[PDB]
């Protein structure tokens, strides 16, 4: 290029020729001369100049704006309150159009996170993934996606392609174990068991509306055609396509990953998994 | 300058070298450990972890125990414990 | 037989590869024995000079920790009592002997402990560093291709004036690829020659670069160069540190 | 009056010596090594110093937290006096708040 | 001159010394034992069986998980109950 | 007590790749989402733009001062000078007067004043690139 | 070891001629009309090419040029420009002085 063929004419490049991009290194200020010499930008003597200035939000006597308003719970339990993060139709179809986030294969958690669809911090109080209405339109994919919450227009739009959605809860020291598997292969420690849902979140999961992974699969058909009469749209069986099988696999409520059931070590270093033969554990894990 | 260990470390570190060394097992082994006494004048919590009433979550708790003076008078006596506070 | 290399790694559809002469270290007129492609993306990306004084400030800043300390007023010896009462005297009113006004006192603003200047550079602008340190070397004719590092002897006098015949310059970097598999004869004479340095592969650095004014690699070392700067562009945000095992890294 | 009246010896500085020679190798270990090895293990020092920077207040903390059990009684005193000090200029004292 | 042999990762798992009262808490933990058979395997680790739970540990669990994290049956039960003093 | 197995390949389904992947071959352009790969063979101009790792047209909106709106084309190389006065026939009947125009031959970016993002993208593609 | 040699260069007459022979012979005795429009796309016969031109004429192309030789013509066009080696003392002495001026080294 026209700019290497420059170089061809100048001088070599060494340690003394380097200069910075100017405009980068701004030269600093001092307290000498005559301009920035007597008072130093610091003003005629007092409070302010001798450096005892009043901390901040002081009125100088008079209520603070801050104190002299009223307290109210705008933030009142603010860290128990749960997060989900949002995945938006469109963010799905897009990573699907790339080759992101592989069809062929169910959906879940850790399968976006390795996508990079989302980003997942469990001590920020996320507890997974909130799949939303955006771009209900131009979603044409069929689908096995796993999300903790979902939204009815959501599940339509995903069940009139023919695909399946359903909702899982984890527990946090589940959700940071399937965001980031690796990790936690590391710690040497065996695969613990996802915990079951608090009080309040049962009746949820427990429903075949929001197609809970704790509802009731005879409660499953009839929902899914209420669904599709109220978007009017002719809901297809699902049974007689290819990808049936894939569309069938469901982890059960207290298996964090596919295959791993419970209890079970992993040797990275030497691929092995390692099972207890115990009854005392087995009775743990199964359970 | 550092000093090579700890100083909190030099009590334990001086049972090595000297007249301390060739003591017995058993009794530098009693002179080791370091298990707590029973509550005398405080009521411990029941519970590894409470509920809090004030939010509703449930915390984990510690027992701190009471700083306990004995008088040199109590070494010549049976004190189930008490001291003065 | 001539000694022919392409790039391994895809190329861009717009982008061309530039070309390099191979030469050999066996003998004074063993020059041109081969020919290689580059990838153009290492080789022959835009000169950013800002880019290089930015890399090489950081790589002479990073690792500086200052030793220099002075005692303040609070530290130096003695001057507990109030010299002389306040108002009694003729004399100018002071609190103690070791104010910073006072002869032998402590000092107002001085250097304060030991001092880190550690800072982190991003990966991206780093590797982005190397590119452009070596586009500029083979843009100025300062870049040199060998197929191997071998010497027809280890006589340290047969190097320099090898050099010396090649119009080389007055200060050479060789770099090999790896520690262990450098050959003998290489060691032998780069070990008691000031001005001649070998390094491996991952022991390469703009600073050293800029200091010499020859750059030479080996066929080797100019794959593996390719392979990981090339890598840097092109891969993922991580999700943990790159240490730890992915599906398809090492 | 003060100013010397000769000139001082000659400095002579060997830019060719072993350490100005091989300096900043390896700076590349991360990106040019697998990512066995951070630069800054490179980094030589002190222990509260390795591959971390903060202002003065900061830099007592650390040390009084890291290294401050093994320090001699003297040090350590000065130590926590400093950081006294500073902890009353940097949080009450200045032009901004 | 020759570049010094660059720097390193140690090679293989390392085992603090107990004996020595340098050698800080958590080196002597039974948990940095797992993580060094998670790094480096049964070839150079620890004894496999080591990993889980002592029947005493299994106990604490028990216990613990009894207290804390009640049956999908009972929870059940408990809404039933407080939903339906709610009518 | 334990038991050892090779049945491994749901651990290997876990582990997440460094390379950003090479999107499919699909049936016909656009895509649901709008994503259009590059014509080939390249098209014949004094400069080229460059896609970003996530195989997209480097056209970004941005913002100073929160009042100075901006768009940037970036990833140029050849002559931007040629780009420039492209883009200034292009967005001037937009605007009606000429927009006014940063260039970094530097760096190889062109700096508009206000968001044309979309525009330009869509300029960009039809040229394509 | 040979002594150092000259990197002064003046191009000969019958540049055009020798090119022609020293293509004719590594893309064979058939030749196309419009030879200049050769391409040298192909690496091996670049490599060829351009070592008989280097190893007879004593310049050869720089590493830093070789890339621009895409066609025959561009051989052609590199080899007739001319590389002149002196010291600028040297350059300087014989650029037709005016008598007053005088110019010495003290190198
Ligand atoms: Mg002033
Ligand atoms: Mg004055
Ligand atoms: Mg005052
Ligand atoms: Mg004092
Ligand atoms: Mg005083
Ligand atoms: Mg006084
Ligand atoms: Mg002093
Ligand atoms: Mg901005």
């Amino acid at each position: 290029a026209r700019a290497l063929d420059l170089l061809r004419g100048l001088p070599r490049v060494s340690l003394a020729n380097l200069k910075p991009n100017p405009g980068s290194k701004k030269p600093e200020r001092r307290p000498r001369g005559r301009r920035r010499g007597r008072k130093c930008g610091r003003g005629h003597k007092g409070e302010r100049q001798r450096g005892t200035r009043p901390r901040l939000g002081f009125e100088g006597g008079q209520t603070p704006f801050y104190i002299r308003i009223p307290k109210y719970g705008f933030n009142e339990g603010h860290s128990f309150r749960r997060q989900y993060k949002p995945l938006s139709l469109n963010r799905l179809q897009y990573l699907i159009d790339l080759g992101r986030v592989d069809p062929s294969q169910p959906i879940d958690l850790t399968q976006l996170v390795n996508g990079r669809g989302v980003t997942i911090q469990p001590l920020k109080r996320d507890y997974g993934v909130q799949l939303v209405e955006e771009g209900a339109d131009t979603f044409t994919a069929k689908v096995n996606i796993e999300v903790q919450l979902a939204s009815e227009l959501a599940i339509a739009a995903i069940e009139k392609n023919g695909g399946v959605v359903t909702t899982a809860f984890y527990d946090p020291r589940s959700l940071d174990i399937v965001c980031k598997p690796v990790p936690f292969f590391l710690r040497g420690q065996p695969i613990p068991k996802r915990m079951l849902p608090p009080e309040e979140l049962v009746p949820y999961y427990t429903d075949a509306k929001n197609r809970g992974y704790l509802a009731d699969p005879a409660k499953f058909p009839e929902a899914r055609l209420e669904l599709a009469r109220k978007y009017g749209y002719i809901l297809p069986d699902i049974t007689k396509d290819e990808l049936f099988k894939m569309l069938c696999t469901r982890k059960d409520p207290r298996q964090i990953f596919f295959g791993l059931a419970p209890g079970w070590v992993v040797n990275m270093a030497d691929k092995k998994i390692l099972k207890p033969t115990d009854e005392n554990l087995l009775k743990y894990y199964t359970s | 300058p550092l000093h090579k260990y700890p100083v909190w470390l030099w009590k334990r570190l001086q049972l090595r070298e000297g007249i301390c060394s060739r003591l017995p097992g058993h009794y530098l082994r009693s002179l080791e450990e370091e298990r707590t006494p029973t509550p005398v004048h405080y009521r411990p919590h029941g519970a590894k972890f409470k509920i809090n009433p004030k939010n509703g979550q449930r915390e984990r708790v510690e027992d701190v125990p009471i700083p306990i003076y004995f008088p040199p008078e109590s070494q010549r006596g049976l004190w189930g414990g008490e001291g003065w506070i | 037989e001539p000694v022919l290399r392409k790039v391994e790694l895809p190329v861009p559809t717009h982008r061309r590869p530039v070309q390099a002469w191979v030469e050999s270290l066996r003998g004074f007129e063993q020059e041109r024995v081969g020919l290689a492609d580059l990838h153009p993306d290492v080789f022959a990306t835009a000169p950013r000079l800002d880019i290089l004084h930015q890399v090489a400030m950081w790589q002479k800043n990073f690792k500086r920790i200052s030793y220099a300390k002075t005692k303040t007023r609070a530290e130096v010896r003695g001057g507990g009592r109030k010299p002389w009462p306040q108002k009694g005297t003729g004399r100018a009113r002071h609190g103690s002997i070791r104010s910073p006004l006072w002869r032998g006192g402590g000092v107002a603003h001085g250097p304060r402990g030991p001092t880190s200047y550690y800072y982190m550079l991003p990966m991206k602008v780093r590797a982005l560093g190397l590119k452009v340190a070596l586009t500029v070397k083979l843009a100025q004719d300062d870049l040199h291709i060998m197929d191997s590092l071998e010497l027809p002897t280890g006589d340290p006098q047969y190097l320099t004036e090898l050099a010396h015949y090649r119009r080389w310059g007055d200060s050479v970097l060789l770099v090999d690829l790896t520690h262990e598999e450098m050959p003998q004869s290489i060691v032998e004479a780069t070990s008691r020659l000031k001005t001649f340095n070998l390094i491996p592969a991952v022991g390469l650095n703009v600073h050293s670069m800029l200091k010499h004014q020859t750059l030479v690699l080996t066929l080797p070392t100019v794959a593996f160069l390719e392979d990981k700067l090339l890598w840097q562009d092109s891969r993922y945000r991580p999700l943990y540190p790159f240490s730890l095992p992915y599906s398809d890294f090492p | 009056i003060g100013i010397r009246l000769t000139l001082p010896p000659p400095k002579v500085v060997d830019r060719w010596n072993e350490k100005r020679a091989m300096f900043g190798v390896y700076d590349n270990i991360g990106i040019l090594g697998n990512f066995e090895k951070h630069p800054k293990e490179l980094i030589r020092g002190p222990i509260w110093l390795r591959g971390w920077k903060g202002n003065e207040l900061q830099r007592c903390i650390r040390k009084r937290k890291m290294v401050g059990s093994r320090m001699f009684a003297d040090d350590l005193h000065n130590l926590n006096k400093r950081i006294r000090y500073l902890y009353k200029h940097f949080n009450r004292h200045g032009k901004f708040r | 001159y020759r570049a010094r042999p660059p720097p390193r990762r140690r090679p293989g798992p390392r085992w603090p010394d107990p004996e020595d009262l340098l050698t800080p808490r958590w080196q002597l933990g039974p948990r940095y034992a797992a993580k060094q058979f998670a790094r480096y395997g049964a070839a150079s680790g620890v004894v496999p069986g080591s990993l889980w739970p002592s029947p005493e540990q299994l106990r604490e669990l028990e216990a613990e998980e009894r207290e804390w994290y009640p049956s999908l049956a009972t929870m059940q039960e408990s809404l039933r109950v407080k939903q339906l003093a709610e009518e | 007590f334990v038991e050892s197995v090779d049945e491994y390949q749901f651990v290997e389904r876990l582990l997440p790749a460094t390379r950003i992947p090479d999107p499919p071959k699909h049936e016909h352009y656009p895509t649901p989402s709008g994503w259009q790969p590059p014509r080939d063979p390249p098209p014949n101009l004094p400069y080229f733009v460059r896609r970003s790792r996530m195989h997209n047209i480097p056209v970004y909106k941005d913002i100073t001062h929160g009042n100075r709106q901006m768009t940037v084309i970036r990833k140029v190389e050849g002559d931007i000078w040629a780009l420039q006065k492209d883009v200034e026939d292009f967005l001037s009947p937009l605007l009606g007067k000429t927009p006014v125009t940063q260039v970094n031959e530097v760096t190889g970016t062109l700096r508009i004043k206000g968001y044309f993002d979309q525009e330009l993208k869509a300029w960009l593609l039809e040229k394509g690139f | 070891c040979p002594p150092l040699r000259s990197r002064a260069y003046t191009p000969p007459e019958d540049l055009q001629s020798r090119l022609e022979s020293y293509v004719k012979e590594v893309f064979g005795s058939s030749l196309p009309s419009n030879w200049q429009d050769i391409s040298l796309e192909d690496s091996r016969l670049k490599f060829n090419l351009l070592a008989h031109l280097a190893d007879d004429l004593g310049h050869v192309v720089p590493n830093s040029r070789l890339h621009q030789m895409c066609r025959v013509r561009d051989v052609l066009d590199f080899y007739n420009v001319p590389i002149q080696d002196r010291s600028k003392f040297d350059e300087l002495s014989a650029s037709n002085l005016p008598p007053n001026l005088k110019i010495t080294w003290s190198y």
